[PDB]
């Protein structure tokens, strides 16, 4: 705290930015505990106001249910709320949340099976479809295609894309029946 | 008008800020400055932290800044909630 | 060979990526043509045939002609789409995968989630040594390397990113330097990394639009067996006419709201049927011999069936269809049912279906 | 020229109000609402047209025993043995009646089909009589806006 | 159009003054200054 004040109302001192990365980690560790908020003070000036704020407190505040009221306060806050009365509201709403944290931490005291379908059978369906290519025997093809006219080109071209095709549709006929088996 | 209702507060809490109420654009002279004020500088859950922690601390420990804004919430005043007016602006001259 | 097979097959390609718009404009223009000669068809004699009646007499082998050239462009069609958006698929999914690899470790810190096939997935493509095969950055490997040697271990992140160490210094160090040419079948087979193409085929088969032209292109096919089966390529115009989507857009833009709906009148209707079920059992009957008489409300499903089918298609609600309740008992608290009903249901849901749609136009 | 067909027939005559659009220019604010958005109504209708061709489509392939519009049992009127017909008769008495095609068509009670004959007319009902014409409705209203 | 006019109606009162017409902010450089202004200063019924 005494670092983050010398280092915010000191903004352009070398030696302190040096002395800071000296003091590098601490700042790191207690950065989520260390308040700050500004305030009008006695000398009719803006003064910076350094406190600690504690974990319980934070997880409590991130709650969603916390957040859900905090929702709900701002909506009527700037729907039909008025100047006068916007610190007011905030400063009820500010003891009522605070007052049910506490009582929450009080109190607080001490699907897979379709995705792993879903992927056996795209793993079993592409190696079916790989075997293939997996068995080295191009040999035979290889025979016949060594007089290599464009109708057989493209006759293989076409050959293959219809091989993936009906590998998907094995695919989605392999994931439907493990949905079923899976529900029943 | 329920949809605007909620468009206008989406409007409003982007556009200015809670507590002190300047617009975006004066925070966004510096980069990220927005965001930064309303995130580290002016957030609303810093003041009900803050609430929280003075509250729960005891009157003999408290400072003078504590004690000034434990009587002042005590007799509730909210004139020490920073309004029209931050660090920044004040210090326009020395922080730039 | 290869150098002039390879050539023939870019060529075939690149054309396929050309054309892939124009093709999918074609297999719409053929769908309405099929659809518009299939109007003229009737049945004959139950005897069910598949006999196209017109005067003309050509229609028939039009539409054999049709149906095949429908077939020949849906495949084409799925062809260019992998020639043309597969590759901007596969380089997002690598950027992505790279990008969590490195400035989130989502496979040296953390772990999929388990319920993610995507990050699940992932995992094969990161031990394959064609890695960033389509992203730009060659030195993802080298920079998770960099980032997480120390902490984590070298020789683990090398096995995690599939590097292979020793091969490198043994390299760089004293080395035997003699290419073999890939032309032979042995070399072009061991090229090809199996694990890569396996992880792509996977990702191909995951993407959304690859299985709706695989939709596309069966429909197609079981348009030869039955003839109708090519009604259902006229709901790709959603797709093909942008002009579609803004009126579309309107339903799509609040349909959890519209399904939500739904479900409230049924609810709704539920309650009415169990109201009527329970007191009003008597004004049910819909037989107008009075020898057999049909209740409608004897059973709960029944009654709710009735009450979800005829009361809400009905325009003044239960009480059009049910009997008048003149000169009874229960006549005040029939009334106050069916205009309840009415109000509720007819009145007031319908409106808010309505605006649903107005407010997502605005 | 209209003026001059008058002549002949006098009742040429009332395609001149048909002037008033353009004669007074309050018209034109209530009109702007329908032309505002008139490619979008056109291709409502489109898509309306196609959705009634797909009901018809499932009729006569599975529902073609319902579609019996005689009341005398010696001359069956049968309105979907024919793709046309069928087309035609949703088009027409489908779309204009209130609850839809289910209203026109035979009472399915007792049937092997009765539950996909009771989602076929619900969905009719719900896509094209509710949801279409409220498209219509909220481009004029959005027109006005 | 009728909710639009009251929205309307609301925005330029809690906006800009009625007798000067200027905005809010410049007034509100001091604290509550925009409703001292328009409640004191420049008050329409203190006009009546
Ligand atoms: N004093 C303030 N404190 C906090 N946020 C403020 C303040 N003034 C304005 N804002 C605006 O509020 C935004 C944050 O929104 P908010 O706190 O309502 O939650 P959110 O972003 O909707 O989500 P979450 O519930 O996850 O925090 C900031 O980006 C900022 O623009
Ligand atoms: N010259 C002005 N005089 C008074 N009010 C002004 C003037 N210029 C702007 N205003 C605005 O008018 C607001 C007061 O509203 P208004 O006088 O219409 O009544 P109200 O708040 O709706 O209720 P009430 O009828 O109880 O007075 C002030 O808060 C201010 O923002
Ligand atoms: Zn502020
Ligand atoms: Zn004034």
């Amino acid at each position: 705290v005494l670092l983050t004040n010398l280092s915010e109302h000191m903004p352009n001192d070398t030696r302190l930015q040096t002395f800071l990365e000296l003091a590098e980690s601490v700042l790191n560790y207690f950065q989520p505990f260390l308040g700050r908020i500004e305030i009008m003070g006695s000398a009719k000036r803006i003064e910076r106001v350094y406190f600690e704020i504690s974990e319980s407190s934070r997880t409590q505040w991130e709650k969603p249910q916390v957040k859900e009221s905090k929702r709900q306060f701002i909506f009527d806050v700037v729907n039909e709320g008025g100047e006068k009365e916007k610190m007011e509201l905030f400063v009820n709403f500010c003891e009522d949340t605070i007052f049910e944290m506490q009582l929450a931490a009080q109190i607080s005291e001490s699907s897979i099976l379709t995705v792993r379908s879903a992927l056996f059978a795209l793993r079993y369906n592409i190696l079916t479809l790989m075997r293939m290519l997996s068995l080295k025997s191009l040999k035979k093809q290889m025979k016949k295609v060594k007089k290599m006219t464009v109708k057989d080109m493209v006759t293989a071209f076409f050959s293959s894309y219809w091989s993936i095709f009906m590998t998907l549709l094995h695919f989605v006929a392999s994931v439907f029946r493990g949905f079923f088996r899976i529900i029943c | 008008e329920l949809r605007d209702q909620q468009e206008q507060v989406k409007e409003d809490m982007e556009t200015k800020c809670f507590i002190c109420g300047i617009g975006n654009d004066y925070f966004d002279t510096v980069p990220h400055g927005f965001e930064t004020h309303t995130l580290q500088e002016h957030n609303l859950a810093n003041y009900l932290f803050f609430l929280m922690y003075l509250i729960n601390k005891d009157e003999t420990e408290h400072t003078g800044q504590e004690s000034y804004v434990w009587k002042m919430y005590q007799e509730r005043c909210w004139e020490f909630f920073p309004a029209g007016d931050c660090f920044r602006k004040q210090y326009e001259d020395q922080l730039n | 060979f290869w150098k002039k097979i390879i050539a023939y097959q870019q060529k075939l390609l690149n054309y396929f990526a050309r054309n892939f718009y124009n093709m999918r404009m074609l297999a719409l223009f053929v769908a309405f043509a099929i659809n518009f000669i299939l109007l003229f068809y009737k049945v004959s004699t139950i005897a069910v045939h598949y006999v196209l009646e017109e005067s003309s007499g050509y229609m028939e082998p039009t539409l054999r002609i049709l149906a095949i050239l429908h077939t020949v462009i849906s495949f084409f069609c799925i062809i260019g789409y992998y020639c043309l958006k597969v590759p901007l698929v596969i380089f997002k999914r690598e950027k992505e995968v790279a990008r969590k690899l490195e400035f989130d470790g989502l496979y040296i810190t953390e772990q999929p989630s388990e319920d993610d096939i995507k990050g699940q997935w992932d995992r094969l493509v990161i031990n394959t040594q064609s890695f960033p095969n389509n992203y730009w950055d060659k030195f993802v490997k080298r920079k998770v390397m960099d980032k997480y040697g120390e902490f984590y271990g070298r020789d683990r992140i090398s096995e995690l990113l599939g590097m292979d160490k020793a091969a490198l210094d043994f390299s760089d160090a004293r080395e035997k330097k003699k290419p073999k040419k890939d032309s032979s079948l042995s070399a072009v087979l061991n090229s090809i990394d199996v694990k890569y193409q396996m992880w792509k085929l996977g990702v191909v088969f995951t993407d959304n639009s690859f299985l709706y032209l695989a939709w596309y292109m069966t429909m197609s096919v079981l348009g030869h067996y039955n003839n109708f089966f090519f009604a259902a390529h006229l709901l790709d115009i959603a797709m093909g006419f942008k002009t579609l989507r803004t009126i579309l857009s309107s339903v799509t833009h609040n349909g959890k709201q519209l399904v939500l709906t739904v479900g409230l009148l049924a609810v709704v209707v539920y309650l009415y049927t169990v109201v009527a079920f329970n007191f009003f059992r008597k004004f049910y009957n819909k037989s107008e011999d009075g020898d057999t008489p049909d209740m409608k409300c004897d059973d709960m499903l029944t009654c709710y069936m009735f009450h979800m089918y005829v009361g809400v298609r009905a325009g003044g609600g239960i009480g059009d269809e049910i009997e008048d309740p003149a000169g009874d008992e229960y006549e005040i608290y029939r009334i106050i049912f069916d205009i309840t009903f009415f109000f509720f249901v007819i009145v007031i849901l319908l409106a808010i279906i309505q605006g649903l749609i107005i407010d997502a136009f605005g």
